[PDB]
């Protein structure tokens, strides 16, 4: 490397090397990446705030693109891609003009000015309907969750997949990573119906005896939280007696297992009155369970440990102590319902609800995977909205507002600058672009007519991925929050002029 | 990868050019012969003498100089606008947009230009009626090195260009070069050069025993010829007989004597000597009797005879004649007078009726500035002559292209197909006109270039700066000059011209692809 | 040659931070040498983390150290000056001067800039201890760090070094301090008196304002558990005693209050709920967490002994901010710990920043803040800062180089040019052409104004007056950097080998 250009234009490519990682993961369709673990694990995700974090970057352009790309991450999520995407195509846009010669410290305040501008034009244009209180609004996060839903191209029960998130989300849900608020998909069964849940709780019981007597509809149920598990051969006692009458071996196979029962009497007479476990149980342990008039589920998942953490407030036993009632939680729902061949059991009902989960049954696999990503889309889309002043026409639309609102400004503006704030409007091309070529790879083809129809009067319209024509983005109910966009755009033009701000990369190895 | 190799080859003989635009152009070095080498800054000169062994470029050369022979002088604008358009149309390429999706945006670019130019952006001939005006700026621009004597020299050219009037189809008011006579000298004060309305020269002094000394109601548009010194020989050495090629020649003395006292018995006092005279006989002349004059311009001899609407050979065979002429060549020169002006023995011819021409003797110092004089006078003469004989105007320099860059671009927006970009990315291109001359200019081009887009983006957009339509710049200068105070011009027919042979150009040589 | 091998060094060193230098300047990233990376402004913690293996290199160096030492502003300023001067002194001995009349006229010259500098001076701070003109006054070094936030942080540099200034003589530069918040908005900063830390403090807020510090570094430890073999131990008693071990320990704590007066105390090693209620029985309070840095400054600010010791305290600690209080201005509650007598009445800024790469890079701002308001403490003059001096000062050596006869005449006028390449470098960083800026500049500054500087903020080449600006800069901070530049570059062009 050296000093100025021949360093900057390293630091160019090195962020065009690190668009290529998420270049083709913008659009919802877009193309999945596979990153392998040097574990050897192979892991699937097509969100690029995934990919950044598996993916580990050694290169100092990158690194801070990376940066940046977290902490929108941190701010959204979604809007890691565009975010980097918009720092390499300003990038790629001002390389023939940096390697013209003029000095960056232009590009960086012309980029300030511009984006700047840009968020005033976003305020500006911004609209809002809001008014979610009437009935009308509720099904119009309806129609919006159906246009995120669309691939399915269901019948009427699409709009009531709508219903049932917008309703699970808006009920007393604030703004956070949503993580609790999960889905399950389940084999057979109409697709038409599904179980609301009202919390979330175990996925598959088992075959034993004591799953089909099970005590259904618990009023209020007391829960106990552990890990550890009794189960066959997995202990005993090395004891040698001699034989003094026949009743005498009986101590050795009592002291093979009387800690045991004694420990399950006492955690379960604990005050809890239904017990979790993360490690398999014994049908046997089942049978003295039911002895205890109570039931247990063992192999629970981590998440479901956390899932109470935040919605059942309860709280870990993990092992025979804590013979109280205080540090446990509570349920209002509770029941078994074998969702079609899925052996659900179901504990719910929470003092804090924020997870209200669903889980899917529609007889397949190669649609609720892309309709779970779809659904997280559509419930995350609607809060992030109504928490922000104003929302905005997205989907490559706004994109092309503020590329057309830049470019006329700049072809007004004297001095070098306006060459820089044309070169910025066109790469904030790139996200229609993207949008188009990860769809059909007929970017050119509708952009053309996109650009054309945007420029011959005040409108909203962009692309559509649903039928690779152009289509009014707004009152399609495909949107971008205003306050977001400002954020992915202002964070992107941050990283854009400061990572071409820097002249040399110093090293003291 | 063909065409683009094509692409590269374009861009190198373009690159040649790149330099050499504009009147400041750097000058190139081109060896067609090992033996010479040629230092010229000329467009045409440069691309005729240079070939390149490339296909492309010599297509693209071959049209340059197609548009050179037919409509004149710009085919370095051609070479540029071209191949410029065709980078761009290449890096079109490169995003998956055909060939011929170019083609058809560079044709319907051509199109719109050939119309917005003609439209919108004109003078009507009459330089919007401040001829008296661009002329006073274009003195200044056209003659850099005059620099404080200025406006004189525009007061001269306006009247005595429009002074002139060429003939032919539907009469078009074209006012030749040759029209004036540039009359080099030297010895006084630099503050004028008189313009002869009219034509001048000089003759024998003493001898002018005929009215030219004084006014003359009428003239004549007579050759002349005197001589001794074996001028005209009847009989060839084909013999030997030794006394006998001596008296054929004093004869024709004699006989030629016959001749100037049937021509002076005539009288009109508009004698001139042709060429032919020996320097024996001009010594001898002077004392022997001789109405000569000292064998002034046979150019000037011939303007003058077109300025007189009479020339020798309407009556005679020859410029020396031996039959008697006929009174053909009675001039009609309302007003001649002979003056001791501006310090020399000049003869002073008003406007000569029928066809006419003008003239102009200069009032200079010293050799060498008069001679930068000289040089000054044939080019704003010349560059006039561009201006007006171009009986349409387009604003010169960048106004023009930049004006269509913003534009272009505007309908580009506004189109609406397959070859969207084409449009668009044909008038980004098109720029490079006004970045060439702001390179050449010493200055940065990135903001002129800019200043230019700004100027006209607010000319274009709100119509109350209609006037802020007409500012480019060609010359080195601080903040880019308007052409309506300013004088910098170019003919709209040659300019539109170029341009479309450029964008045919282009056509053609992205027509062919492997 | 050996000698323009040496210089070499200086010559990529000086194109190294001529990008940095002032206002508009390039960025830089530099890598720790445990690949921590962050991007900064100040040069020098450029050269604090780029290794200069060459011998010159360290020259300019340890001259940019002492100029640190001396006055911190205008570091840089003297690398790229000695840069450009050795880079004249280059262009001396290709022409073929000896080294030894090089220097003579360097030092002649730089004499004379010495003693003519004074005769620059276009006003005085002549009203310290007032916002209005202090704020201003801190903005030019501001901007030459951080450009985005001109004035806010130079008025909150203001309102916190005006109130350590009571002695009317001169104070003590560490006074001024700077603690961490991140997550926040920079804007969302403000000034505190005495020093403040962010993290939480054990009990309940008692805040009394004669708590005379009980002076700790590490007085608790981390959870440990004995194995009775290589298997660990069975028994709760080791945790009992403990338990009870630190509540006898703060018991005798509230004895000791009778020498020590103690109602804060301040640890690096964890405590639990159980010192929480014991403390809140008490009345006390105690930091959990501070890093080594803070520690150990607050070590030997307040005059104490500290040890990592369970012990309850002791006579030998006296505590020095015995006011101590807690805040939570900036959404973030905050320790605090006061001295209400003026003299070392040591105050902070709680430093808000979402970034921890931009918090060093304005804590860096900061410090060269607090160098200057030390500057202007020590001397009130001023100079029109902004390349203004530099070509001034060109232009007098350049007048003394034509009217001084000799073989120094040379070196008058190329040390003049290094005085000239100054500007140049600041007209590069902010983006515009060097010649002609320089060109105009100089052509203004020969008749009328004494002090027109460029207008770095211009797209054309520009020229603005620097008073009516308030750009200004320090006349001794300015004199000591030519000072050190030209005797560092004297030192490094007198060397004609290095030698292993
Ligand atoms: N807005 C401005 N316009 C012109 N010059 C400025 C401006 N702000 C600061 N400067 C000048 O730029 C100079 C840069 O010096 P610098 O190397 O940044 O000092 P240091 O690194 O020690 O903080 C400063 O001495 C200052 O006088």
């Amino acid at each position: 490397s050296s000093q100025g250009i021949p360093q900057l234009v390293s630091n160019i490519s090195a962020c065009q090397v690190i668009a290529e990682a998420v270049r083709t993961t913008l659009g919802p369709r877009g193309m999945d990446k596979l990153i392998v673990d040097g574990r050897g694990k192979a892991t699937i995700s097509n969100d690029g705030a995934t990919i950044l974090k598996l993916l580990d970057v050694v290169h100092p352009a990158a690194k801070t693109l990376v940066d940046i790309a977290k902490s929108q991450d941190a701010e959204v999520g979604d809007g890691t891609t565009s975010v980097t995407l918009l720092a390499a195509e300003f990038l790629k846009q001002v390389k023939p003009y940096v390697e013209e010669g003029l000095h960056p410290q232009i590009i960086i305040r012309a980029f300030r000015t511009a984006t700047q501008l840009a968020v005033n034009k976003i305020k500006e244009i911004a609209v809002t309907v809001k008014k979610a209180d009437k009935v009308e609004q509720r099904k119009l996060l309806e129609k919006c969750a159906m246009t995120a839903l669309s691939s399915k191209l269901i019948s009427q029960q699409k709009a009531f997949f709508a219903k049932m998130v917008v309703d699970a989300v808006m009920m007393l849900d604030d703004l956070l990573q949503l993580k609790m608020i999960g889905i399950k998909k389940v084999q057979g069964g109409a697709l038409e119906d599904s179980q609301l849940v009202a919390g979330v709780a175990f996925k598959k019981t088992f075959s034993y005896a004591g799953f089909e007597m099970q005590p259904k509809k618990y009023h209020n149920p007391k829960i106990a939280l552990l890990n550890v598990e009794l189960e066959l051969k997995a202990e005993k006692d090395n004891a040698e007696i001699r034989v003094h009458t026949v009743e005498d071996y009986q101590a050795i196979v009592d002291a093979e297992w009387n800690i045991l029962y004694d420990k399950l009497e006492k955690i379960h007479h604990s005050g809890a009155k239904v017990v979790l476990s993360k490690l398999p149980i014994g049908d046997v342990a089942t049978q003295y369970f039911a002895d205890r008039d109570m039931f247990c589920a063992g192999r629970v998942p981590e998440e479901d440990l956390k899932r109470t953490m935040m919605a059942c407030g309860g709280s870990i036993q993990t092992s025979v102590n804590a013979l109280s009632a205080d540090v446990l939680g509570r349920c209002q729902v509770f029941e078994e319902t074998q969702i079609g061949g899925e052996r659900y059991n179901f504990f719910t009902g929470c003092p804090k609800a924020k997870t209200c989960t669903f889980i899917l049954r529609g007889g397949a696999e190669q649609f609720m995977e892309e309709t779970e990503r779809s659904l997280h889309d559509a419930i995350m889309i609607v809060r992030r909205a109504i928490k922000n002043d104003s929302v905005v026409a997205g989907g490559g639309a706004i994109e092309m507002e503020l590329s057309k609102y830049l470019r006329d400004y700049s072809r007004t503006i004297p001095g070098k600058q306006q060459l820089l704030i044309g070169a910025y409007a066109k790469a904030l091309e790139i996200i229609p672009r993207q949008l188009c070529d990860n769809a059909g790879f007929d970017a050119t083809n509708i952009l053309n007519k996109l650009r054309a129809r945007h420029a011959q009067g005040g409108t909203w319209y962009g692309v559509d991925i649903n039928n690779e024509d152009i289509a009014d983005n707004f009152e399609a109910f495909v949107w971008e929050p205003a306050m977001v966009r400002i954020n992915a755009l202002t964070a992107a033009s941050e990283a854009a002029c400061l990572i071409v701000s820097v002249d040399e990369t110093i090293k003291n190895p | 990868t063909i065409r683009s190799q094509n692409v590269m080859a374009a861009a190198s003989i373009a690159n040649i050019v790149k330099s050499s635009l504009g009147p400041v152009g750097l000058d190139k070095m081109l060896v067609d012969d090992i033996g010479d080498v040629t230092i010229t800054n000329d467009g045409a000169t440069i691309l005729k003498l240079l070939e390149v062994e490339h296909p492309a470029a010599k297509v693209l050369c071959e049209l340059a100089d197609l548009q050179d022979k037919e409509v004149g002088d710009g085919t370095t604008s051609v070479v540029i606008i071209a191949a410029e358009l065709l980078k761009n149309a290449d890096e079109l390429v490169k995003q998956k947009i055909h060939p011929t999706s170019v083609i058809s945006g560079y044709r319907l670019a051509c199109k719109e230009a050939v119309r917005y130019i003609n439209e919108n952006l004109i003078v009507n001939t009459d330089e919007l009626g401040r001829d008296c005006l661009i002329n006073a700026a274009k003195t200044s621009m056209s003659s850099k090195i005059i620099g404080i004597n200025g406006d004189f020299f525009a007061n001269m050219v306006v009247d005595a260009v429009l002074a002139i009037k060429y003939t032919d189809i539907r009469g078009q008011p074209r006012y030749p070069v040759n029209s004036v006579n540039i009359l080099k000298a030297h010895g006084r004060s630099q503050m004028e050069s008189m313009l002869i309305s009219g034509y001048a020269l000089n003759c024998v002094v003493g001898s002018q025993g005929m009215p030219k000394r004084i006014v003359n109601a009428k003239i004549a548009c007579l050759d002349f010829s005197l001589q001794k010194t074996k001028m005209k020989l009847g009989v060839q050495v084909v013999i030997t007989d030794p006394e006998k090629l001596d008296q054929i020649r004093q004869r024709e003395s004699d006989i030629t004597k016959e001749r100037i006292q049937k021509i002076l018995a005539t009288g009109a006092n508009v004698i001139l000597t042709t060429g032919g005279i020996d320097d024996m006989c001009l010594k001898y002349f002077v004392e022997a009797g001789a109405m000569a004059v000292r064998r002034v311009l046979k150019r000037d001899l011939k303007r003058i005879a077109k300025a007189s609407g009479a020339t020798i050979l309407s009556t005679l065979a020859n410029l020396e004649g031996e039959e008697t002429f006929e009174a053909a060549m009675l001039g009609q020169a309302e007003e001649v007078v002979q003056e001791r002006i501006c310090d020399d023995e000049l003869i002073l011819i008003k406007n000569t009726k029928a066809r006419t021409s003008a003239s102009i003797i200069l009032r200079g110092a010293n050799d060498f500035m008069c001679d930068e004089m000289e040089r000054s006078l044939h080019d704003a003469l010349c560059v006039v002559k561009r201006v007006l004989e171009s009986k349409s105007v387009v604003p010169g320099g960048g106004a023009v292209e930049a004006a269509l860059s913003i534009y272009l671009e505007n309908y580009a927006t506004s189109m609406g197909s397959r070859e969207q970009l084409a449009i668009a990315e044909f008038a980004r291109s098109l720029l490079v006109i006004p970045n060439t001359l702001a390179v050449n200019a010493a200055q940065d081009s990135t903001d002129l270039v800019a200043k230019l887009r700004a100027f006209h983006n607010e000319a274009q957009v709100n119509p109350e700066r209609k006037n802020l339509k007409w500012i480019g710049l060609d010359l080195s200068n601080g903040k880019p000059r308007d052409n309506k105070q300013a004088g910098v011009f170019e003919p709209t027919i040659v300019k539109v011209k170029s341009l479309k042979f450029a964008t045919e150009a282009a056509i053609t040589i992205l027509r062919i692809d492997d | 040659e050996a000698v323009y091998r040496n210089i070499q060094a200086c010559k990529e060193l000086a194109q190294t931070t001529r990008t940095a230098y002032g206002p508009n300047g390039m960025n830089k990233m530099v890598i720790n040498h445990l690949e921590k990376l962050f991007v900064t402004n100040d040069a020098a913690t450029i050269l604090r983390e780029l290794e200069v293996q060459h011998p010159a290199a360290k020259m300019i160096v340890m001259a940019s150290h002492m100029q640190e030492q001396e006055v911190g502003d205008g570091t840089n300023f003297v690398l790229v000056f000695a840069g450009a001067l050795l880079e004249l002194a280059e262009e001396l001995l290709r022409i073929g001067l000896s080294v030894s009349e090089v220097i003579e006229g360097y030092e002649i010259a730089c004499r004379k800039a010495h003693e003519i500098l004074p005769n620059l001076v276009c006003c005085s701070a002549k009203n310290l201890r007032d916002i209005d003109e202090v704020s201003s006054l801190l903005r030019t070094s501001i901007m030459s760090k951080q450009y985005g936030n001109e004035v806010f942080l130079a008025k909150l540099i203001a309102q916190a070094c005006v109130s350590i200034f009571p002695d009317s003589g001169h104070f003590n530069v560490d006074n001024i301090r700077v603690c961490k918040i991140l997550g926040s908005g920079i804007s969302s900063s403000s000034v505190l008196h005495g020093m403040v830390f962010k993290k939480e403090t054990e009990g309940d807020v008692t805040s009394v304002k004669d708590a005379k510090i009980a002076v700790y570094s590490c007085p608790f430890d981390g959870m440990i558990t004995e194995t009775k073999g290589t298997v660990l131990i069975k028994t709760a008693e080791e945790l009992m005693n403990f338990s009870k071990g630190e509540e006898n320990l703060m018991d005798a704590q509230v004895k000791a209050i009778a020498d020590t007066g103690a109602n804060v105390v301040v640890t690096g090693g964890k405590v639990a709920d159980m010192a929480l209620h014991y403390a809140n029985k008490y009345n006390i309070m105690l930091v959990r967490l501070n890093s080594k840095w803070d520690l150990r400054r607050l070590c030997k600010t307040v005059g104490a002994t500290a040890l990592p010791r369970l012990t309850p305290p002791v006579l030998e600690e006296m505590g020095h901010c015995d006011s101590v209080y807690l805040s939570e201005v900036g959404d973030t509650q905050v320790v605090v710990f006061k001295h209400e007598k003026e003299d070392g009445a040591i105050s902070t800024i709680v430093l808000r920043g979402s970034t921890d790469n931009l918090m060093d890079d304005i804590e860096r701002a900061v410090d060269d803040g607090v160098n200057t308001f030390k500057v202007l403490t020590r001397d009130k003059r001023l100079v029109p800062g902004g390349g203004a001096t530099e070509i001034e000062l060109a232009k007098q050596i350049t007048s003394y180089g034509e009217t001084c006869p000799g073989l120094e005449q040379y070196a008058i006028k190329k040390f003049a040019e290094a005085f000239e390449a100054i500007p140049r470098a600041l007209a590069e960083n902010s983006g515009v052409k060097a010649n002609e800026v320089i060109s105009k500049l100089y052509a203004v500054h020969q008749e009328g104004n004494k002090n027109v500087g460029l207008d770095i903020e211009a797209e054309v080449p520009a020229v603005k007056d620097m008073l009516e600006a308030g750009i200004l800069d320090t006349y001794l901070g300015k004199y000591w950097a030519i000072k050190l530049a030209t005797n560092a570059a004297v030192t490094v062009l007198r060397v004609d080998q290095i030698i292993m």
